[PDB]
């Protein structure tokens, strides 16, 4: 007889194990420090 | 006509001291001056604040 045929080829192998998750972000910056207020007006002379 | 004087009103017996916040550097005067910026007077009767 001729050479007998081969066996059925395998199914496609499995995937890799997939990557991990991203590390978190750092704590956000602070808000711009506010500014002090305006000095009051010049007062008048006290009572005599 | 009658050579008699009638209306006399007396002056002051003691001198008033300048209040706090006021000064007086003149000798014979009738008021106080509120003294200028950058200076202060924290006692009554100051010659110069
Ligand atoms: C499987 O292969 C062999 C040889 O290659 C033979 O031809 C058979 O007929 C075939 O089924
Ligand atoms: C798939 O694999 C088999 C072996 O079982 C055979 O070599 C076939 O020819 C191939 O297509
Ligand atoms: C990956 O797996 C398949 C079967 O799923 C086959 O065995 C391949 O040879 C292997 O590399
Ligand atoms: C504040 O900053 C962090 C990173 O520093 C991140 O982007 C936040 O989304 C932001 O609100
Ligand atoms: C007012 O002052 C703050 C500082 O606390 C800051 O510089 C602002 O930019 C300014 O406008
Ligand atoms: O809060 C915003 C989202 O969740 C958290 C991360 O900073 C971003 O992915
Ligand atoms: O506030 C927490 C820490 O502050 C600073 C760093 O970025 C963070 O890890």
């Amino acid at each position: 007889p001729p050479p007998t045929s081969p066996p059925p080829s395998p199914p496609p192998s499995p995937p890799p194990p997939r990557p991990p998750p991203p590390p978190p972000p750092p704590p956000s910056p602070p808000p711009p420090n506010r500014s002090p207020p305006p000095p009051p007006p010049a007062s008048s002379a006290i009572n005599p | 006509a009658t050579l008699i004087p009638t209306g006399l009103v007396k002056g002051a017996q003691a001198p008033t001291p300048c209040g706090m916040g006021y000064f007086q550097s003149s000798a014979e005067t009738t008021t106080c001056t509120a003294c200028a910026v950058g200076t202060y007077a924290d006692q009554a009767g100051l010659a110069a604040c």
